[PDB]
């Protein structure tokens, strides 16, 4: 074999084995020089005394192949050396290996504690015990040989490099290179191999990194294009501030261009409110930020936002801003900063980077990680199969109508734990504590009556009865320690009764029957995740921990942030936050007190943490989870007529655009008020007429049973109800008018690709609904526990404006109200289970979680002033919820849409659900050869001047140097920076002119030669449109400059021509695999993105009617609000990825100090409606973010897995396109016939896997090709003869037999 | 007015004192105005509550 035969053929003459260990074994062999009775095939323990250990393991070392022992290469000093014989009998024995795993695990404890002088001398004894490991193991294996060296396995490289660093950091360099001292923690990666089952997850981790090489180069190319695109349209724009006018009547002189600049550069003359560390941005566009009326909105004054780290002023900062946007990390702050200064039409830049960045390329990262883990599981499951190859109590207690009684008591008891809250009555508190004594007395009597009818030989076997017996013994110790004011945490084990119900409703029991089955897979991934988080938390604490203390003055107020690197627990939490997807806020504070080396740290903890480890958790969830009869003829013909249905669709679309135009400022448009009024009368007659036409066509029983017609019937009733109100008195309800938007989901379901997108949503809703119910259950356990920890503890004494007092001034609520301050509660507060649910939603979506977790770790006791970080171990509550509620329940929605979309695409393509995967690879290869046509060549002309021009046009050396000059034209754009000198820009505009004249030459060669066929290639249009506008921008001396040609529009066409390089990436294999999956999925990815816009239209119009008049709180202000349609689409697109929904919630639920709507004065009221705001955002976040954004990951997983499967077994569409690029040069006129003599030259000119090697004529006659008249053969007969050749040699000639039956049944 | 005005019968319970709804004053002069009292049960641990005269 490759490894199983080469390692044995090298044992023949080169170097043999030395020893083996399979269940306490240690042999003594040699390299066929002087071996003394080790083993030939004796399987016995007669000769030696030490070979008896390696004698009974003859049936254990041959388990799978050789996966039981390891073999040294005895080739340097093995025999006649008594020292090296001890070294084999030291390395092999397991007590030497379990001694190091204790030594590493003790050494990791001394890292999480702050060091001292006794830590140093204890550090020195670990450094001399790891030298003993190296000096023994090098002595038994040799330093570097070709067989089996010490520096050959990459677990000894980490053993050796970390030991050599512990010499350098302990004899010299005590001030310089502090950084290398922190990489002695990488030795703790070796303790992965102590948790059983690790080789499945580590080998999937290694395979994921090496299979992302083709995608990291494609992602770095796409970040390059988006950063140059962001550089050319956004440099200088984040420095736009409202600046005060130069004072006309007064000081600062009269006027001078030096005194104007002196006045304007002053920071005191720039507009800030009496808050807001950063300054607000303005713009001169029609929907940008507006200045107060003494200001003028200038560009170029005083620093970029976020300490200067958020800009497009240079290529490197544009590269960080674009990477922040694809990675989706606080992007709504970059999004709102960009549209406030450039205007709202720049939402188009953000749509393009989100669509191709996070909805495509971060979903190719998930697909590679899923394929890597699935391939490692099928390797392990295949190998595991090779391992395989008292009398009356019984009528009462065992009654099925008695088990129903306990199921009532449990649901009653779960309700009484959720009804417990802060500041209740006495009589309400008396019911809950009396219900405790009843429910425990029921549970005791049940456990006695089930051990008298099921005597305790049998009771303790059921494994629910022994769980229930633990509940009863906790209830009596709670009852005995009831009056005691001692420990009293036994009363916290009342939460464990909630899992006793799982016994009854089965989809909770079937949910937990998976976790108790595949628990070893979850343990290996959780331990590897927490081991990575440990390694990063010690490195960053020693790299960056001292900068926070030494440079504390650079932070605002001169105080440490909540998130820092000063000790281990802060360092673990700031690294855990980056795995949840938030890293740039912790990296701004790191670069402020530190150097540049915070940027490689926070990308690597994001790349390993979020993109690889959490995607491995999703991969592990997939694998485990007579006039009456003539009228019904006319109405039936109208209902089926095609021109009638286009009219009905057109009315519904035109009328819904009218519904987006009614907003604020509508009573100032009095003509538009009358337009929308008469439309409501035409529609309330249109809906009635179209209902009675469909009621005579379809009938009664087929009308009122359809789901689209019940939706249709409600809109008819809603416009008859609004009709009879306006005919008698009452003005029409505006909510019932908006029900006509639902009429346009049925024309949306017929747009040529929405059959797969809507069927994977209708079929997913009973699966989504059971995951909601299991989600509501597990969050209920954490919601009760958060009430029992934090109810009443989020109060604090506050100043007159917003400031929390110190605890030295105000100690309690007595001190706060004696000094006339305000004792105030937090808006997210854990005061009852309903508030806890809304709090646990913000910690699971990671939007708002930072303020909830500040209040939890500052909490002391009821009526005490909170002190910062006074119980910092309350972080353990939030880690345990994020792992089991966010990382496990919310990613289970992605698993649902992946499985259903595999089914609904197999249904739509006509395929069967009874053919295996190997039978469908064979069918796809037959469907493609029958839909294949030869490509006709572009004709060569005859006049001498224009024929040469054709010959140099089609040349590949011309097409290569045409691509180099496009890459050179755009790399010059990447060195534009903000503030460049005028002599720098004159160099780059003379170099730009010599590129326009070259691109004008190669455009006219490709039109003189290679005629009107030129305009069929989609990239020759953009190559033509740029060169025309570039000559027009330089010619015409009288450049108008009044809106003539945008310099932005000219610079987008330069960058858009780089997409020709996606055609030249079709030479690299892994890139060609990955662009093909994007090309085949691009129709159904657009259909998801067009369903998404129709859902956004529904929430825009309803949100414009609920939240048009609310006052500016939270994240809602004079730019971002629900006042118009265009401004609603700005918010709901941000809200579609859940980014910043906590501050939108704070304004659309704000009902504290709000004016009431007065109908007589004509005042709308600015108030919030908390109840309607919860049902707006939570309904939006679960529809648009959990099931429709996760639809992008369902589609890309199904097309990437299809294309990679054709690379391994099938034929991959580009290899059909490969066939007709070489059929073309032997059949140029599309005759679709070549002669018999040419096919020996054609079969060699092919590419793998479709090429036939020379000598061809030995292999040509082996296959039968039906030759037509005059030695002419057909392309279909050649191609079908080659597909049979490909499927003959891959697996077996038996699997060549399964492809004729598609070739016969279809032809 | 003075901090500690009972405003009720004798044997009544003041602010922040345990009670059983039979011993609770009608009002109380605490923090610069007259505030009523009602015996409410506040959160004081896991499924534990201490019932105390609290202002409403
Ligand atoms: C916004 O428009 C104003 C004009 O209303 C521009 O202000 C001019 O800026 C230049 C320097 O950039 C001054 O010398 C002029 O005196 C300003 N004009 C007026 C009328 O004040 C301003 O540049 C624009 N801001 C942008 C494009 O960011
Ligand atoms: C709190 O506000 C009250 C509201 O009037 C202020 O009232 C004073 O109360 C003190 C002590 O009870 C009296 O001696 C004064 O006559 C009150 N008036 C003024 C103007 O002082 C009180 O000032 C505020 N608290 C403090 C500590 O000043
Ligand atoms: N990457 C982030 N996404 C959230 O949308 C943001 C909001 O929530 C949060 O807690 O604090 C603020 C910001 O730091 C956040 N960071 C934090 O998570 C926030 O703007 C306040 O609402
Ligand atoms: C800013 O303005 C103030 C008064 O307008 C002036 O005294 C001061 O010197 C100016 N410059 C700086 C750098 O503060
Ligand atoms: C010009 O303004 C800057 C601050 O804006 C100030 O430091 C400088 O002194 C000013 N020039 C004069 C002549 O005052
Ligand atoms: C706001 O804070 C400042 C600074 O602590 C304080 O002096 C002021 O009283 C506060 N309240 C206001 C301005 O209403
Ligand atoms: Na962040």
């Amino acid at each position: 074999d490759k490894g199983r035969g080469a390692n044995k053929d090298r044992d023949g003459s080169a170097h043999p084995d030395q020893a083996l260990e399979q269940g306490s074994r240690l042999p003594a062999r040699m390299r066929n020089i002087f071996p003394a009775e080790l083993a030939s095939t004796p399987l016995e323990d007669f000769d030696p005394f030490y070979k008896n250990k390696k004698t009974f393991v003859v049936v254990t070392k041959a388990g799978d192949i050789f996966r039981f022992s390891g073999e040294k290469s005895l080739w340097m000093l093995d025999p006649f050396t008594p020292i090296r014989r001890v070294a084999i009998s030291t390395m092999v024995q397991p007590i030497f290996s379990y001694f190091i795993m204790i030594t590493i695990l003790i050494h990791c404890i001394f890292m999480i504690m702050p060091a001292t002088q006794t830590t140093y001398i204890l550090e020195l004894v670990f450094l001399s015990i790891y030298t003993i490991e190296v000096v023994v193991k090098v002595l038994a294996r040799g330093f570097i040989l070709h067989p089996f060296a010490y520096l050959r396995d990459p677990w000894n490289w980490l053993d050796f490099l970390v030991t050599l660093i512990g010499y350098i950091t302990l004899v010299v360099d005590l001030g310089h290179l502090y950084a290398l001292r922190a990489f002695r923690v990488l030795r703790s990666w070796r303790t992965v191999t102590i948790v059983p089952g690790w080789r499945t997850i580590v080998d999937a981790l290694s395979l994921s990194i090496t299979s992302l090489k083709d995608l990291v180069l494609l992602l770095l190319f796409s970040l390059f294009v988006f950063a140059v695109l962001g550089l050319q349209i956004y440099m200088g724009v984040l420095t736009q501030k409202c600046v005060k006018h130069f004072p006309a009547d007064g000081s600062w002189g009269n006027f001078t261009d030096e005194r104007w600049f002196n006045y304007t550069s002053n920071s005191s003359h720039w507009y800030i409110p009496d808050d807001w560390i950063e300054y607000p941005l303005c713009g001169n566009s029609s929907g940008a930020g507006m200045c107060p009326p003494g200001y003028t909105c200038l560009q170029g004054y005083g620093g970029n936002p976020n300490y200067g780290y958020t800009s497009f002023d240079t290529f490197g900062w544009a590269f960080l801003s674009v990477f922040r946007l694809v990675t989706l990390d606080y992007w709504e702050d970059l999004y709102q900063l960009a549209l406030r200064s450039a205007g709202p039409w720049h939402i188009l830049f953000f749509i393009i980077v989100v669509f191709y960045g996070t909805f495509c390329f971060l979903n190719f990262i998930l697909a590679v990680v899923v394929m890597s883990y699935t391939h490692m599981v099928k390797r392990a499951d295949e190998e595991k199969a090779a391992e395989r190859e008292q009398g009356a109590i019984g009528a009462v207690v065992l009654s099925p109508f008695f088990e129903l009684f306990i199921a009532v008591i449990i649901v009653l008891n779960i309700t009484f734990m959720a009804l417990d809250h802060h500041d209740m009555n006495i009589e309400f508190e008396r019911i809950l504590r009396t219900g405790n004594y009843i429910f425990t007395s029921i549970y005791i009597v049940e456990a006695v009556l089930k051990i008298i009818a099921l005597s305790p030989k049998f009771y303790f076997k059921d494994s629910w009865n022994v769980f229930d017996f633990i509940i009863v013994v906790f209830a009596i110790l709670e009852l005995g320690l009831e009056g005691v004011q001692g420990l009293s945490v036994f009363r916290s084990f009342r939460l464990l009764r909630v899992f006793r119900l799982a016994k009854f409703w089965p989809t909770l029991n079937n949910f937990m029957s998976v976790m108790t089955k595949s628990y070893g897979a979850f343990v290996n991934v959780m331990y590897v995740m927490f081991l990575l988080l440990f390694i990063f938390a010690i490195i960053g604490m020693q790299l960056f921990g001292m900068n926070y203390i030494d440079n504390m003055e650079r932070f605002p107020d001169g105080d440490l942030p909540r998130w820092n690197f000063t000790d281990f627990l802060h360092s673990f939490m700031i690294v855990f936050r980056a795995l949840c997807g938030e890293w740039i806020e912790s990296m701004w504070d790191c670069m402020l007190v530190g150097d540049w080396s915070c940027i490689p740290f926070f990308v690597a903890v994001f790349f390993v943490g979020n993109l690889v480890i959490l995607n491995l958790l999703i991969a592990l969830l997939l694998n485990n989870y007579r006039m009456w009869s003539n009228i019904r003829r006319v109405c039936f013909l109208l209902a089926k007529n095609k021109y009638f249905q286009k009219f009905v669709t057109a009315v519904l679309v035109i009328t819904s655009v009218l519904l987006a135009l009614e907003d604020i400022y509508l009573p100032q448009r009095p003509v538009l008020v009358n337009i929308t009024l008469y439309v409501d009368y035409v529609l309330t007659a249109f809906f009635v007429i179209e209902m009675i036409i469909m009621l005579f066509a379809v009938g009664f029983k087929k009308y009122f049973t359809s789901k689209w017609y019940w939706l249709d019937f409600i809109v008819v009733v809603a416009y008859l109800l609004n009709f009879v109100l306006m005919c008698a008195g009452i003005e029409a309800l505006q909510t019932l008018r908006l029900l006509r938007v639902f009429r346009l989901f049925r024309p949306l379901s017929k747009v040529n690709g929405m059959q797969v997108v809507t069927s994977t949503l209708v079929e997913a809703v009973p699966h989504i609904f059971n995951v909601i119910l299991v989600g509501i259950f597990f969050w209920l356990v954490f919601a009760i526990m958060g009430v029992q920890l934090f109810a009443g503890k989020f109060y604090k004494c506050v100043d007159e404006n917003s400031t929390v007092l110190s605890h030295e001034i105000t100690m309690d609520r007595n001190d706060c109200l004696h000094e006339n301050y305000t004792w105030e509660n937090s808006p997210m507060n854990f005061d009852h289970v309903g508030n806890a649910y809304l709090s646990l939603l913000q910690v699971a979506t990671f939007k708002g979680w930072l303020q909830i977790m500040n209040d939890a770790i500052d909490s002391r006791e009821v009526h005490k002033q909170p002190i910062r970080e006074t119980n910092i171990y309350m972080y353990l509550y939030f880690i345990f919820f994020i792992v089991f509620g966010s990382f496990f329940i919310l990613k289970l929605f992605v698993c649902i849409l992946i499985d259903i979309f595999r089914q609904q695409r197999r249904k739509a393509e006509g395929l069967s659900a009874t053919d295996s995967r190997t039978q469908l690879i064979y069918r796809r290869a037959v469907m493609r050869t029958m839909s294949a046509k030869p490509v006709k060549r572009i004709p060569k002309p005859t006049c001498h001047p224009q024929s040469l021009m054709y010959d140099i046009s089609v040349n590949r050396k011309f097409e290569y140097t045409m691509m180099i000059l496009i890459i050179l034209n755009v790399a010059v754009m990447a060195i534009d920076h903000y503030g460049q000198s005028m002599e720098f820009s004159e160099v780059l505009d003379y170099l730009n002119l010599i590129f326009i004249i070259i691109f004008f030459v190669e455009c006219v060669i490709k039109v003189s030669g290679l005629r009107h066929h030129y305009f069929k290639d989609p990239w020759n249009i953009i190559d033509f449109l740029y060169v025309v506008l570039a000559i027009a921008g330089l010619m015409l001396s009288d450049v108008i400059e009044k809106y003539f040609i945008s310099p932005t529009l000219l610079r987008i066409l330069r960058i858009l021509r780089v997409g020709r390089l996606l055609r030249y990436f079709q030479s690299a294999r892994g890139m060609r695999l990955l662009l093909l999956a994007l090309r085949k999925a691009l129709r159904t990815l657009f259909n998801v993105s067009f369903l998404l816009f129709v859902i956004m239209f529904v929430y825009a119009v309803f949100g414009m009617e609920f939240f048009m008049h609310i006052r500016d709180a939270g994240a809602i202000d004079d730019v971002y609000n629900f006042k118009t349609f265009g401004q609603s689409i700005i918010l709901l697109f941000q809200l579609a990825t859940s980014a910043g929904w906590d501050g939108v919630y704070f304004a659309i639920a704000n009902e504290e100090d709000c004016r009431a709507p007065d109908h007589e004065l004509g005042y709308p009221g600015n108030c919030g409606s908390r109840a309607l705001g919860i049902a707006y955002l939570v309904s939006y976040l679960i529809i648009t973010c959990l099931v429709v954004i996760n639809m992008y990951a369902a589609v890309i997983l199904d097309y990437v897995l299809e294309v990679y499967e054709d690379s391994k077994e099938g034929l991959t569409d580009d290899d059909y396109d490969m066939f007709f690029e070489v059929w073309q040069q032997f059949d140029p006129e599309a005759t679709q016939y070549i002669r018999y003599d040419q096919l020996s030259e054609l079969l060699e000119a092919l590419q793998p896997p479709l090429q036939v090697q020379k000598p061809n004529k030995y292999k040509i006659l082996s296959m039968n090709i039906p030759i037509c008249k005059d030695d002419h053969i057909f392309y279909k007969d050649v191609l079908e003869a080659l597909v049979k050749d490909v499927f003959s040699r891959r697996g077996s000639p038996v699997e060549a037999g399964d492809v004729q039956a598609p070739n016969v049944d279809e032809a | 007015a003075k901090d500690g005005d009972v405003e009720g019968p004798a044997g009544c319970k003041k602010y922040d004192v345990e009670c059983d709804s039979g011993e609770c004053c009608q009002k109380q002069y605490l923090w610069y105005k007259w505030r009523p009292l009602d015996c409410r049960c506040l959160k004081s641990g896991f499924f534990s509550s201490k019932c105390v005269c609290r202002d409403v």
